[PDB]
Formats: C-alpha cells, structure tokens, sequence
RNA sequence: GCAAACCGCCUCUGCCCGC
RNA sequence: GUGGAAAGGCGGGCAGAGGCGGUUUGC
C-alpha cells in the first residue's frame, strides 16, 4: 500500500526511539495547544472511523528500516534450507536475534524468503554523565543519563495511513509544533528536537488473512505470535498505569485494537493509543 | 513396593562392573554383581539387598534362557517377606532389562573413561569432590586393578552407611563412579553413573506407563509412544535479575540469582513428586533449562497441564510479565532413543521438542485469560530497586534506609543476601510455615543455616554430596552453584565500592560475561540419553565447580602463564554473580577480571580436549553506574565477540576505522602472543614499569594519539614516521621495533597493521600503573 | 495556553580554551561526539550555568524584588545546608544528592518566582515545566571543514603542581578546545503567558551578560572559559505560523550585536513588532 | 647486500639501524634515483616514506647536524604557518629558502661536505618544480617528505 | 551558606616582558628543544591563566607564611597553622601551614568552607575539601599578544629567539650545549584578572592582597629559569572597572571606572588606594 | 697560509581529592 | 492529551628546580 513517511531529521540526541502511544500523546498535546480542546475530540474520532499511525523506526540515508516480523522464527528452518550446515546454524542465530530489516528485506520476510540483516544500526545508546552542583560550595553529585545519538545522515521516521484532510489538518500541523518542542525526554536540554519532511513509501505486502502490526496494538482477542511490551508513561504529572502492549512485528488476525480512555484525576480524559498498523504477511503451519 | 524396587533395580544392576575391574571373584560381572549385593546384605544390611541382587544377575541375556532358570532362584528367594508377588518381582526384571538397551543402543579389558569432547583422550580416575583435581583428558593409561580395588573399598564403606533409597544412593554413585566407563571398549565416552542414572529413569517410567513382562518380551514397548520428554526453559532471565536500579550493592543482586534457581527447583521437583518419578528422571538441570524423561499416561498429561497452569499464573502475579517458563512435552517411543540405520532418532525428537519451545516463547502469557484485558486499579507505585508496579500499601520501609518504600519481595532478598555466607542450602516445605523468607510457585523455602536442625520434606543442600545432619525421613537434593565471593573485614559479600578500591591502578569496575560457543551443535552429536547425560554434566560442572578452583589459584602447570598485571593473590577480590549452564557473569576488581578472563579460558581449553572454546565480553565502568546498564553493555560486547570468528575475547572499548576491515575483539591466541613480546619491555611486575622508562609515560600516552591518526583513515601513512621520531630522541630504538615501518605483506593479505593490534596491550598496562 | 516561540540564534565564540569533561591519550578528556569525535557544548552544561548565575543574582536581590515577583517573600538569603532540612526558610531549599539548589515546590509559587518560572521547577504534585530549550552547540561548518582538513580542534595542556618549600613538580594533562572555535547555539523561549514574557527575556539576556564575564565549564579560574555570544537573528514564530505554515513570523535583525547592545540598547527598538502582536 | 636490504616500500626499518662501503653506492644510486624523481607531486603513496628511509639512511652515515638544518626546518615551519589561512604565495619565501640553502652549504666547512652534497642534491630539483607552483598542493607532499627525512634522521641515530 | 553577588572588579592592562619570557611545554619533528607553549590556532606564544594565578598564589602563600602573628588577629583560621610544611610527617592536616599533598608537593589549601572564609589566602584563590569546597573569587584568563604584536608577526619580525646555554662540567671544563626558545624581550601580552565581589565587608583587603602578590611578581620572576634571567615581568594597568549588579541587568555603561593608565603596580597599593577607589565605596 | 678536534641534552615528577 | 517534571562533570593545582657557547691543541 501507499503510505506517508513522516521523516524526523534530529537536531540533537533523543531519549528513546518513540512509539505509537507516545506519538499520539505528543500529537494530542500539539492539537490541544494550537487548536484547542474541541479539536482533540475530533482527532480521536478520526483514528476510530479512519486510519492510523505506526511506531517510529530508524533510517540511514534513504535506507528505511522496518522491524523484523515474528512470522520468521518458526519458519527459520525452512527459510535457510539452501545453506550448508557449517554456517546454517549461526546464520539463523543472528537472524532470529535481529531487530530491524531493510525495506527490501522486509518485503522478503513478509513472503517467507531468504533475507539478510543490516550491518550498521544508525544510532548508539551512550551514557553521558551529568552532575548536580551546589550554588555556594560547588559540590558535585554525579548521575547517569542515557541518550540516543544518531549518525550523520540518519534519523527516525513513522508511517501514516488514512485520508488526506485528517493528515493535512491535524498531523501535519502537529509535527511542526513538535519539532520545536520535544518528543519525550529532557526536552529542555534540546533533546527531542528535529526537522520534518513528508515523503512517499510503497510496501509490497501480500494478501492473506493474517497481518503484522507496525505499532503498539493493545489487542482485543488473542494474537497469533506476539512479543509483550509492558509500559505506561506520564500525563501532565499524573502517572499512567502500566499496560500490556504488544511490540511491532507481532501477528494479529482481523484485530483493530482500540484506544482506551483513562481518568487519572485530570480535567479531561486521557486516551492511550491502542490501534494497530496492519500489513499482510505469510505464515507457517502455526 | 515394586515402585521403589524398579528404580533401585536399574540403578543397582550395572554395579558389579567395578568389582570385575578389581577382580574379587570369578568373572562375567552379572555373576559378581550378584555376589556383591548379596555380600552386602549379610554384614550391616537389610534383606532387600538380597532381592536387589536379582537385577544385577539377570541382564546381558546370559542367564534368562528358557524362562525357567529365573524361576528356580527366585522361588527360594522369597518376595513374601516384603509384600511383592511371584508375578510382580518377575515383572520388574524384564523392565530393567529393556531399559538397559534403551539407554545404550549397543571386551574383557581395563580401559579408562574417554572424554566426551575428544574420544581419543581419556580421564584418569578421580573423585568428584571439586578440590585439587582438574581431570584433564590426557594420554590413555590402562587403569590398574590396584585403583579399582580402592574404588570398591571406598564404595563398600559408603553403601553400608547409606539408606537403601533412591535419593540416598544417587549421591553415593555420583562421587565414585563418575569417571568409570560403562562398557570397556575403544573410545567409549558414556560414564557408568550416567548409564545407571538413565537406566533407573527409563525403568521407572516404564513401570508408571503400565507395560508388563509380555509388553517387553514381544517388543510392544518399542515402536509405541510410551515415553514423554519434558523440557522447560526460563525466558527473561537477563531482564529478571540485572534490571535493578542503583540499590542493593551486590548482596541483593547476588541473591537474585539464588532465588531464581529456587524457582527452577520448585518446578522440577514438583514434577517428580507428583508423577511418581525420582531425581534420576532429571536428564539435566543447567541454567534455567531442564529435561525430564517421564511416562506417557493420560493421568500424567492431565497433571503436567496443571503444573504448567499454576506455575505460569504464579509468575504473572509476582513478576509482572518479566519472567516466563515454557514447558513442553513430545511423545517418543523406545526406538526413538537409539540410532536406527544411520539417521539419528534421538536428536530428531530433540529438534521436534525444541521447535515447540520456540513457538511457545512467541506466545508469552497466553494461558492467563486476563492478559490483554485492562483493569482499573488505584494508587499504585513502583519499587525503587527493581521497578515493579505494586499497589502502595503493599510497599514497606527497607532495612538500609527506612525512607525508601520497597516491595516485600526485595526485603526478603536483602536479608537472604546477608545470610549467603551462613547458608548450607534450603528446606522446601509448604507455603504457610514459619521461617519462610522466599516463596516459590508451589512451595516455600526456609534458610538452612550453619547450625541448626532443618525443616522440610525435601532439603536442598548446596555444593556437597553428603547428607550430614538431615533427618532420615527427608529427601536429599544436592545442587551445585558457583559461590566464590570476596568478603569485607566483616563476614558478608564485598561491595561495588569496595572491590574496585583494591585494583592495582586506576579505579574501574571489572565486569565479564562469557559463554561456550556452538554448544547446541555439540549436543546434536549425542545419539542416546546416557550420552546426553554424560555430555551435559561435565560442561555443567565446569561453571558450577571448576570456576571456584581457578580463583583459588590452582591448576598451575595446566594453565601455565597468562597475561597478568600483578601476581595471582591468595585472596582475589572477585565476586561470582552467576556461573552455570554454559555462561558465567563475574564482577570484581578490573585488574583481576582481566587476568581471570585469560585464566578461565585457558582452563577451558584443557578441560575439553581443545575442541570447544569460550568467548568473553569485557567492560570497564564506574561504580555508580547501575548494574542494569553495566550488563546491557557487556552483553552487547559479548555478542560483538560472537558474530565474528567466534574464538574471540573482547578486552577494552576501542575505536576503529569505519571501513569494515577492522574488528573490535582480539582473538585469544592472537592477544596472548602479543603479551609475550610487548609486556617484558614496558612492564616489570606489580604495578611498576621497566628500567630506563620510569616517569617516561609521555611517550606512551601520546603514542595512542599517533594511533588515533590511523583510526581516522588508514589511507594515510603519517603514523609511520611520527612513531620513529618520538622513539628516537628518547633512545628507545629497541623498544617497539615493528611499529615504525609499515607492513607490505599485510595489505597484500588485507589485514590491519600492527599499530592497530597494539592498543589493548598498551592501554591495559597504562591504566594498571597509577593513572 | 500557547502564543508562540521566541527563537534566539547565534554563535558561541571560545575566545579562550574550553573544557567540559567526561571522565573516561590524555588524562582528562573533553566530551566528544561518539560517532565523529567532534567536541560540543551540551544543553545541560549551558542551561545549568545560566541558572547557577541567575540564582545567585536573585539571591542578592530577594528583598528588592518583593513587589514585582511574589513568592520571594517566603525565602531568606542563604542556603539550607546548616539546618539540614529541605524547603526551609532559606533560599536554596532543595537538596538533590549533596548540593542545595533553589527549586520552588508548587505550581502557584514557581509561577511567581523569577527563577523557576523560566528554568522550571519539580514540586510535589506540582511539576512545573520550563520555558526555555537550550540546544547542544555543535561546531559550525567553517570549523568542520577545518577538521576535515587535518587540523586539530582540541589541544593538550600540561599544568603542574609545585611545592612551596622544595619545589617538587607534579604534572597532569588537561585536554581542552583550541581557542577560537565557533559554535552554533539555539534557545527557544515558549510564550505561555503573554504578560510576563518581557521579564523572561530580560532575565535570560541578563544571565548571558553574567556568563560573558564568568566562565563556562572546566577549570575556568585558570582561564578555561571566556565565552562570547555573537547573535545572528531573532524570531517569534506566532500561533498563526504553526496552524497553516505560511512564513510570516517576526524576524528581529542583529547580525553583529553584543549581549549588551541587545538588552537595553535595542530591547524596545527590536521587539516593537513582537510587542504589537502580544 | 645493501641493495638487497633496500626493497620497494619497507624491507627493514630496524635492520638498517644495526648496519660503510656497502651503501656508499647502493644508497647513492637510490639517492640519484631519488634525484631522478624530479616531479615531487608524483607519489601520493608509500613511495615518499620508501624514499625518505633511504634518503635519511645515506645522510645519517655522514654527519648532517640537525641544528644547521633547523634554519631550513624553521623555514618550512613558519611558511606552513602561512599555509593555515595566512598567505597564498610562498614564492617570495622559497627563494629565501633557497637563498639560505646556499648559505647552508656555504657555511658548513670541514667534514660536512658530502653530507651537505646530497642535502643540496635532493631538495633543489623539487624546489624548482615548487617555483611556479601552487602552495596548498605539491608542497604538502614536499613537506610530508620533509618531515619524514628528519623523523628517520633521529631513528637511525642522528643529532 | 550565603553566597551573594555585587559585581565583578575587572583588572585589565598589559603584561610587558622586559627580559625574555619562557613558559614551556612538552613536545612537530624539527624545532627548538624545550619549546615555549603556543596557541594552536594562530601559532603564537601566550601566558596561561594557570601559570599566572598559581604564581601569584605561590608568592602570596609564602608572604602569609612569614606573617602568622600579624594577619591572624585580623584573619581567623590562622590559629590552626604553625609555620612550616608537612614534609616530615605524611599526614594531610596537622598544625603546619602547607597542609595538602597534591601528588608529592605541599601547598596551603584550606580543608573546609567556613575555614577558608577567614583565611586571607584561600578566600581569594579558593580551596578544595571533603564535604565542603570554597570556590575562588578571582579568575585569571590566558594572556595572548596585544594588537601591535600581531602586526610585527605579519611584518616578519622574530617574536621569539633561540638562546643556547651550556652546562659546563666543572672538572674537565667540558661543554654540554642545549637550546631554549624564549619570547623576545620587549614583547607585550595582555592580562585579565576579574575579582568577583561576593561580600561588601571584605573587598578592601582582597584587592590589596591581590596587588600585594602583583608587587611581589614585579620583584620576582614569571616562568622559566628566572634565576638565570628568564623573568622580569612588568604590569602596565589600563582600566580598573567595577561592573555593578545593575550593569548586567540594564546594559548601559553604569560601571565605575578608575583611571590609572600610566601608573605602577606599587603606585596603586601605595597610600592613595582609598583615593583611587572612592567611588567604588559609594556603591558597595 | 688559517682554523678543526668534541658537544648538542643530562636528572627528577606525572592526577590527586571529593559526590 | 509525550517513561514525564526539575539537575553546570565540577571545586583547589607556577611546566618548575639545577647549568658562563665553551674549552683542547695545531694542520
Ligand atoms: N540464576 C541465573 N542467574 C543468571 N543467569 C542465569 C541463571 N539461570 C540461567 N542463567 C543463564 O541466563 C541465560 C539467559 O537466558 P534467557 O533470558 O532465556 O536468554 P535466551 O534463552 O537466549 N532468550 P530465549 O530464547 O527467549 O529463552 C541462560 O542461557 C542461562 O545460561
Ligand atoms: N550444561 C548444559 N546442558 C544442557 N543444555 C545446556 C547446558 N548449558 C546450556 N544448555 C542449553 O543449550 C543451549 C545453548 O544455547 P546458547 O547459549 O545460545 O549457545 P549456542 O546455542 O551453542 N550458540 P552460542 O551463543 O555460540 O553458544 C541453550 O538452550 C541452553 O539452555
Ligand atoms: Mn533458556
Ligand atoms: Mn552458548
Ligand atoms: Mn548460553
Ligand atoms: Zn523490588
Ligand atoms: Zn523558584
Ligand atoms: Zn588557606
């Protein structure tokens, strides 16, 4: 299908690669700031009756990375039959352990074909040490803070499916506001800042009854193959309870998920983005 | 009972082999094995050794002919003195006879146990006492009859003072008959214990399955799925233990590994004491991964699904989707254990079962039914140590600082962390008893201290095979664990801030993590359950038992000389967080972690016969970095030295050019050759440099800046003449002579310069002088 | 509520050498880009040095700003280190691990304080965010092209320690940036209230005036500071800009102006269009 | 044995350090082959380091006092300071470099004639190429060669 | 406890090397042995802040060491110090005046905040310490060449030279030559000292104690072998200025300026100190 | 009639202390 | 309606001590 790849060209270090629940929390804070309360409810009603966003994924110089589907670990004997047993063991061990794939290798992994891993991940989790100084006696107090430091041409992006007037009215004004404020982390240290470019991605996904999620989904029925992701963030100082997401790459079957509202004692109601970004996939016998 | 007499039948039937190698009677050891048990029943014994001499006399098919020579001896030897029947005692001999062939699938010499890693190298006979003796597979020597005469003498002493019971005779046979070969042939690598531990496993699982003497005589028990291979693995161990914040300085984090192993034994012993099995049915239990041969009855399949249900639903309540236990089973038959034709059938049934462990870890908590359903729960907070979401009101003040509100399952581990010196194991009893610190999925564990009487129906004792002060109606489960730790001037475990203040040089923490490589391919060469049980204890005993005997400073000629900064002390400040399975995780002072990485791996090169290797990751950190970050880096650095030529040990965080030619991990034989040349010219011993180089470190510190011009681009040759000038005016033309000129052959071989591989010999010696 | 984002751009000129350590062949390294090895000035090291200089400025004028700013009546000049309790009557009320730092504990008190309104507070059931965003100042492209051309950007300076009696020398090495290196800084003020935004710019430009006569990072008292701000352009980025993307923001022009020419010598003369749109 | 120990790129850097009439012609015909290399901007590769090992080995057997060469070594230093965005023309100073180079051989009298003979013989055909030349290029290859002469001068026992 | 701010007394002027200056570094292939330090960007020598702030501290610690019965009635925490060093007994803190082992040397640095608040040395140059750490009040910046010595460098004049010295063996009358680069005499640098006014009670003394160490520096040497000619520094003051607290808030030139552009460093500590700093006392 | 023999570095130090 | 809000890798430290561009006789 034809999507809209919203590239994020970083102006500093991130705190984590963003996810779909903390992009919709960031977009909803943007629309509540530049439009108001009456447009956030129109925004939540647009993801229910229409299409949705995916998680954020890295890239490196027009090489768009996408997560490895979980459809290939039971297949992994049949994927690599044409390789000799002196290296077929360790080929499948680095292939089961992998996290991202290229845009060509993702389209091969959807069809259960032999594919390869990338050699260079576009970022690093570095530990920059900070300090806390007394204002009178200059007394140090070291603590450790971790960042995501990208490379020269690299960054992060997410995908969008849906109608265009929802994008051009809500998501496209939100990403220009969210480029000058941050996406998570210590944004007062200039962390979560970026520039934005809107492009066109086309993915060859086969047609089947199964599909893979490219976002955190919060499923309603039980999915087929999944990978649990137990998180829950913060909301205007109030804490969200931890919730059982599934990570991107998990396999669902005719499952749309659902955005769950929360109370938290605020004036408004807080929605947690529980929608899925489906692309078709081929499975083995279970 | 026929149940306790079948398990003690196959376990005590191949005894009589070590008295044949010693020569106490006329041969054909089925004859001598009868006259060894029957001799034991006379002097200080009961009349059940009189009947257990039937199992050691009617196998190898040399007496069971015409179905009437068995009756004439079992008629006068009366089973009526115990409760057995003429039909029943004759039924159990056919079960032990068939189980002898299902564990082997196959003379008159005296030939040692050959090594399971090299069949051309053999073990000398030793004791399994984990002191002073690393059995290195050396040259094949025929073991003398004077050594088997002393084997039987120590065994005769121990069988008399031990209760005739399956949990008491298994640690007796594991001490003495570990390094004795089962069948004396050329290149036989099956131990005698592991052939008796796995004959009594198959024999009891045939009795529980319901097959009788005509199901053995007609071959009905083979080619029919009457067996069942249980296999279970914990998933999430790296996220379970090390993912804790900057609290619990190495007493808590060492008690996380001891409490996870208690969860492992609380599921394994729950299967055995509920399907009717013994501990011989455990094929192995090594590193959160176990394997049990059981029976294929619908009463057992119905009960394993209830053990799997209660264990998973316990784990989700306690550990909020941080740790999962996938348990699977695959029905196999009698022909499935042995190699048929040329196609291995036991490795095929192990790959059918390993595929069911893979597809179940991708469905991580499916048997919960409240997993993906939300629920409004109010007023929750997190533990400051491990970060688990608990409803507050269940939080409570700790014992370190009463302001920190920690969860109750981490005040039980700080207390348990303080008792690890004063602990000889655990006692496994019911949940609602007194004295229970920690609770498993099925049973609560009490601390069995140094002095006192234990409580519990099953008493786990650590690092010994001797039931010292255990009651005679309790079950003895011996388990091994690498328990070396540095102590403070008090009795407890040392600290991250106390280990790193005795390092000869700058202050860093030394964290190593390493595992055996391509080991699952080695376990596919096993084609019988006894050969799997032999290969999976010897690799397990290296990390359980033969890693404390390295840090104690033994193995002098076998290890030899290693890259050492200071000489190896009597008290190394080294803490073994975990060792077991195939991996270890060891923290300590960074100047003795570095030596021990080349001292463990040299000892692993001689433990196996050179055919298996290690691969070690290494990092050097700050004390105040939390251990969830000092584990995620070294695990990345362990994998960095593993997606390469695989024999490689990472040493230090090194910068390298972005061309793809350069690799971050030294190979083991490469770096050890680079120590024999480069160290006796710039280093003398115990933290000090050589002569004519004292207080001349401005050479060596700026020498790395010469190497950093090579890291930016190897296309420049500017490092070649800058090396020759800085060595020139100091008069050091002899020191480092192959660093001034480029290597013409190396570019033809497409390999890096010798200025690239000189960083990790300089940078270790630089920071191990005061820095 | 949101009105716009005043964007401050320019250059950082290291007139003397610059040390911001990391503690990881020089015995004291400076921080570096993990991929290229270029040094940079952080945002934490530049925000916390603007806040430290401005908290001492407010500490000396607690009794003199009592009527422009409320919630300075709750504080006394000095620290809470002798009387070892947090949020006491003195001014440096919050202890983090060993040092005492002025952080207001409430939303309605940090909204009246001049420090915590701009630099942000933490609170208990308050959590007042900050309004400025301080980006990491990387090297300009004039100085990366000098880096690609084989020049050095960080030197190695060897100080010493000398006995007053026997004159025994004890040297160490300190890596610091070559004096002259241009950077590119960036500060984004967030206009939440349209009444007190002149005060938050005149306080932010005050802490830059203090920082030009103070030092940034490193030894400093031995001459490892001497920062100098060279502004390039100001922006306003109004609420109409973010809705539709049409580029009609208010651009104030200071191509080569100081931090003293911008604070009163131009503050009405440059922000007159900014004040007209409120 | 002298020409066999002097191979293409780098036969032995420490082998020639332990080693009169052997390389009296073998190095000098190679110094004449270095004098045959009139184009200084002809070998970006290892050949500059390959020559300067053989260049500085023929001169370390003679005297070649560095303190007399420092009048030229500071002349290449102060004009490299003019490379770093100072000037664009070293044409008025390479002649001053060649003026002092005639003053270099014109002052050293005694047993330092054959040392200063090859020091006059190698640099000056490359400097004539440097007369009507750019200075950001064809001089960087000269000055990296000029650094390599003095760098192997100390390594083979000079000063 | 109670760190305040009133202004920053900025002392400017020009360092005048009357004899040749030498501040060395460690080792470029061809060049003078024992080189003078140089700016890596412009390729010119300079004077560090460390070689000037520590040298002013070293001349002032010895002057306080020689008067521990005259400053102590005016300065507390000098009853804790008896003149001498801790070189015999290898403890950090005892009754001797030089109470820190830096790595092998003994330098008077106070161990606590409130002890260093009353020391005349450590209130000005600052201190370190366990659990309490008094920072400095003066900052000394690196002194580069003036504007009229950039032009002489561009014209082609030698900013340095190469003096050759010989350590003569006494018995055999044997030479042993070596070279020493030195900045040529008459070359002129530009110093920068900024006293940070934190208390208005005691700044009269901290300006006089700073000018005391400067007057000892015009009588002593600065860097290199100054007992063999390599010192003789001379201060030429340009502008004593105050920079009050209202300067950094407004931005207009509200700074009090004392003008002594052609005076001597001993002619500022001379009686007339309270006349040149009369308008500064009227602002506190 | 005027210069050449030798001498071009020697020996001390090299990160402490605090979170 | 953002795993968020707040947090300077910092305080103290002279590249310094010692040293005549010199003597020996002729080729
Ligand atoms: N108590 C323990 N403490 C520390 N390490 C342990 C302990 N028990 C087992 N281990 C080791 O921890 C390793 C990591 O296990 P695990 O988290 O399952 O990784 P993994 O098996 O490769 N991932 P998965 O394929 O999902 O099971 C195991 O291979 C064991 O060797
Ligand atoms: N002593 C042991 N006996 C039996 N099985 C074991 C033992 N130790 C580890 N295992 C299991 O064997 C497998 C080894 O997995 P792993 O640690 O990934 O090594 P590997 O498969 O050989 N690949 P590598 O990373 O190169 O070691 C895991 O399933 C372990 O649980
Ligand atoms: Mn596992
Ligand atoms: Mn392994
Ligand atoms: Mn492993
Ligand atoms: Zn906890
Ligand atoms: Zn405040
Ligand atoms: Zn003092």
């Amino acid at each position: 299908p034809k999507f809209i790849a919203v590239k994020l060209i970083p102006k500093g270090p991130f705190r984590d690669i963003p996810r779909a629940d903390t992009l919709f929390g960031a977009i909803g804070n943007a629309i509540s700031a530049i439009h108001g309360q009456s447009a956030v409810e129109e925004l939540v009603d647009a993801f229910v009756g229409g299409a949705r966003i995916s998680s954020a994924f890295p890239y490196s110089g027009d090489t768009y990375y996408l997560p490895k589907p979980l459809s290939v670990e039971p297949a992994l004997e049949g994927i690599l039959t044409g390789l000799d047993e002196e290296e077929r063991y360790t080929t499948a061990k680095r292939l089961r352990k992998a996290k991202y794939l290229d845009l060509k290798n993702f389209e091969l992994a959807l069809r259960l074909r032999p594919f390869t891993i990338p050699e260079e991940i576009p970022y690093a989790r570095v530990d920059v040490p900070r300090v806390v100084l007394d204002r009178v006696t200059q007394d140090s107090s070291i603590y450790f803070w971790e960042e995501i430091r990208f490379r020269e041409k690299s960054g992060v992006y997410f995908l969008y499916s849906g109608p265009r007037e929802v994008f051009d009215g809500y998501i496209a004004p939100a990403m220009r506001f969210l480029g000058d404020t941050g996406i998570g982390g210590k944004s007062t240290w200039g962390a979560g800042l970026f520039e934005v470019e809107f492009h066109e991605m086309k993915i060859d996904a086969p047609g089947s009854e199964y599909s893979v999620t490219l976002s955190n989904a919060l499923p309603t029925k039980t999915p087929v193959l999944w990978r649990l992701l137990r998180k829950g963030g913060w909301s205007f100082g109030r804490r969200k309870p931890r919730m059982t997401f599934i990570a991107e790459g998990s396999i669902v079957k005719n499952d749309p998920g659902g955005m769950e509202r929360l109370e938290l004692g605020l004036s408004h109601e807080v929605y947690v983005y529980g929608l899925t970004f489906p692309l078709g996939v081929e499975l083995p016998e279970g | 009972e026929i149940d306790e007499l079948t398990a003690l039948g196959g376990l005590l039937a191949n005894i009589g082999k070590p008295v044949q190698r010693a020569g106490l009677y006329s041969g054909d050891h089925s004859t001598q094995g009868a006259r060894f048990l029957r001799d034991l029943a006379e002097n200080t014994g009961r009349a059940e050794y009189e009947l257990l001499s039937l199992f050691s006399e009617f196998h190898h098919k040399g007496h069971m002919k015409n179905d009437e020579l068995m009756i004439r001896r079992i008629k006068e030897l009366s089973p009526e003195r115990f409760g057995l029947t003429m039909e029943d005692v004759l039924n159990a001999l056919w079960i032990v006879y068939e189980a002898d062939n299902l564990a082997s699938g196959e003379p008159q010499a005296s030939r040692p146990l050959y090594s399971v890693f090299n069949p051309g190298k053999a073990y000398p006979w030793a004791e399994l006492d984990f002191e002073k003796e690393l059995p290195v597979p050396g040259d094949v020597f025929s073991i003398r009859s004077q050594d088997y005469r002393e084997l039987v003498k120590r065994l005769w002493e121990e069988l008399s003072k031990a209760k005739l019971r399956s949990d008491r005779l298994l640690p007796v046979l594991e001490k003495y008959l570990t390094f004795v070969s089962s069948v004396t042939s050329e290149g036989n690598i099956i131990s005698l214990y592991d052939h008796m531990r796995m004959t009594s496993a198959i024999a009891l699982a045939m009795l529980r399955a319901g097959c009788t003497a005509e199901d053995v005589r007609s071959g009905r028990c083979r080619k029919e799925k009457r067996f069942l291979l249980i296999e279970g693995d914990f998933s999430g161990i790296q996220d379970f233990i090390y993912r804790v914040s900057g609290k619990g300085t190495l007493k808590y984090l060492r008690a996380r590994s001891a409490y996870l192993e208690l969860i492992g034994w609380d599921v394994v012993l729950e299967i055995l004491s509920r399907l009717g099995l013994t501990r011989a049915n455990v094929v192995f239990n090594a590193g959160g991964h176990f394997m049990i041969i059981a029976q294929n009855t619908p009463d057992a399949v119905k009960e394993l699904e209830e053990i799997r249900a209660k264990a998973v639903e316990w784990l989700y309540r306690e550990f909020e989707s941080d740790l999962y236990l996938a348990i699977e089973w695959e029905p196999v038959s009698g022909r499935e254990f042995g190699r048929e034709g040329g196609k291995n059938l036991f490795a095929e049934a192990r790959k059918r079962l390993k595929h069911k462990l893979t597809v179940r870890k991708l469905k991580r908590f499916g048997e919960i039914k409240g997993l993906f359903e939300h629920g409004h729960t109010e007023r929750l907070a997190e533990c400051p140590v491990c970060g688990r979401e608990l409803p507050e009101g269940k939080l409570e003040p700790s014992a370190s600082d009463p302001e920190t509100k920690v969860c109750p399952t981490c005040n039980r581990l700080v207390s348990l962390g303080g008792n690890l010196p004063k602990l000889l194991g655990f006692g496994r009893t019911a949940k609602n008893d007194a004295g229970v610190l920690v609770e498993g999925p099925f049973s609560g564990f009490v601390p069995y201290l140094q002095g006192g009487r234990p409580v519990g129906e099953q008493i786990l004792v650590k690092n010994t095979l001797n039931p010292g002060e255990i009651p005679e109606s309790a079950q003895f489960v011996p388990y091994f664990v690498a328990d070396y730790f540095k102590k403070d001037p008090k009795g407890g475990v040392a600290t991250f801030e106390e280990l790193s203040m005795a390092s000869t040089g700058t202050r860093r923490l030394g964290v190593m993590k390493g595992d055996v490589d391509r080991l699952g391919e080695f376990f596919s060469s096993m084609d019988s359950p006894s050969k799997l049980a032999t290969a999976s204890r010897f690799m397990d005993y290296f990390f359980k038992g033969y890693i404390g005997a390295i840090i104690e400073g033994k193995f002098g000629y076998i290890i030899g000389d290693v890259p050492s900064l200071r000489d190896w002390p009597e008290e190394p400040d080294i803490v073994v967080v975990y060792a077991g399975g195939d991996d270890f995780f060891i923290v300590g002072a960074w100047d003795q972690i570095f030596e021990l990485a080349f001292r463990v791996r040299r000892a692993f090169n001689a433990y196996t016969g050179g055919k298996l290797t290690l691969s070690v990751g290494l990092g050097y950190f700050d004390e105040r970095t939390p251990i969830y970050r000092m584990a995620d880096v070294v695990s990345e650095r362990l994998d960095t030295a593993k997606d390469e030529g695989r024999n490689r040990v990472f040493v230090v965080g090194r910068s390298r050019p972005l061309d793809g030619k350069h690799k971050l991990s030294y190979e083991w034989n490469h770096y050890e050759e680079l120590w024999r040349t480069y160290a006796p010219r710039i280093y003398a011993g115990n933290g000090r440099l050589k002569g004519k180089l004292e207080s001349k470190k401005g050479l060596l510190w700026k020498l790395l800046e010469i190497r950093e011009l090579y890291v930016r681009d190897p296309n420049d040759v500017r490092w070649a003449y800058l090396t020759a000038y800085l060595l020139g005016r100091h008069g050091l033309s002899d020191l480092f002579p192959e660093l001034v000129g480029i290597d013409t052959k190396a570019v033809e071989r497409k390999e890096p310069q010798p200025v690239y591989w000189v960083d990790g010999v300089l940078k270790i010696v630089l920071m191990a002088v005061r820095r | 509520r949101f009105y716009g984002k005043i964007v401050i751009k320019g250059k950082i000129k290291a007139v003397t050498g610059l040390h911001i350590g990391s503690q990881r062949g020089i015995d004291n390294p400076v921080i570096k880009d993990p991929h290229t090895g270029l040094p940079y000035i952080p945002g934490s090291s530049l925000k916390g040095r603007l806040r430290s200089l401005f908290e001492i400025l407010v500490n000396s004028r607690l009794g003199e700003w009592r009527e422009k700013y409320p919630s300075l009546a709750n504080y006394s000049p000095g620290s809470c280190r002798p009387d070892n309790q947090e949020n006491c009557g003195k001014f440096f009320n919050r202890k983090i691990n060993r040092g005492w730092i002025h952080v207001c504990p409430d939303y309605e008190t940090a909204l009246a304080c001049p420090v915590c309104r701009l630099f942000g507070a933490s609170g208990k059931e308050s959590n007042f965010p900050s309004r400025i965003i301080v980006r990491d100042a990387f090297l300009t492209k004039e100085w990366e092209e000098k880096w690609r051309a084989g020049e050095a950007i960080t030197e190695a300076k060897i100080e010493v320690g000398i006995d007053r009696v026997t004159s025994q020398a004890n040297p160490r090495t300190n890596e610091r940036v070559v004096a002259g290196a241009e950077f590119e800084f960036e500060i984004i003020y967030n206009v939440e209230n349209t009444t007190h935004w002149r005060d938050d710019i005149k306080n932010l430009l005050t802490a830059m005036a203090l920082l030009e006569d103070s030092y940034l990072g490193g030894s400093g008292s031995r001459g490892y500071g001497k920062v100098k701000f060279i502004f390039d352009s100001f922006e306003f980025r109004p609420l109409d800009y973010y809705r539709t993307g049409k580029d009609e923001d208010i651009v104030s022009i200071d191509a080569r102006e100081k931090s003293v020419s911008d604070i009163l010598s131009g503050f009405d003369s440059l922000f007159s269009e900014v004040e007209g749109k409120l | 044995v002298d020409a066999s120990r002097l191979f293409g790129e780098s036969p032995d850097v420490v082998g020639i350090k332990k080693m009169g009439k052997q390389w009296e012609a073998i190095q000098p015909y190679f110094d004449n082959v270095v004098r045959e290399a009139k184009n200084f901007l002809e070998w970006s590769p290892n050949k500059r380091l390959a020559n300067a090992v053989t260049v500085a080995a023929y001169l370390t057997s003679q005297g070649l006092k560095t303190n007399q060469v420092r009048k030229i070594l500071d002349m290449a230093r102060t004009t490299e300071l003019k490379v770093k965005r100072g000037e664009g023309d070293i044409k008025d100073d390479l002649v001053k470099m060649r003026y002092l180079l005639a003053y270099t051989v014109g002052k050293a009298t005694g047993q330092s004639k054959y040392s200063l003979d090859a020091f006059h013989r190698i640099l000056d055909p490359m400097l004539e190429v440097l007369m009507g030349s750019p200075k950001k290029e064809n001089f960087e290859k000269f000055y990296d060669f000029l650094q390599a002469v003095v760098a192997y001068h100390k390594f083979f026992g000079g000063g």
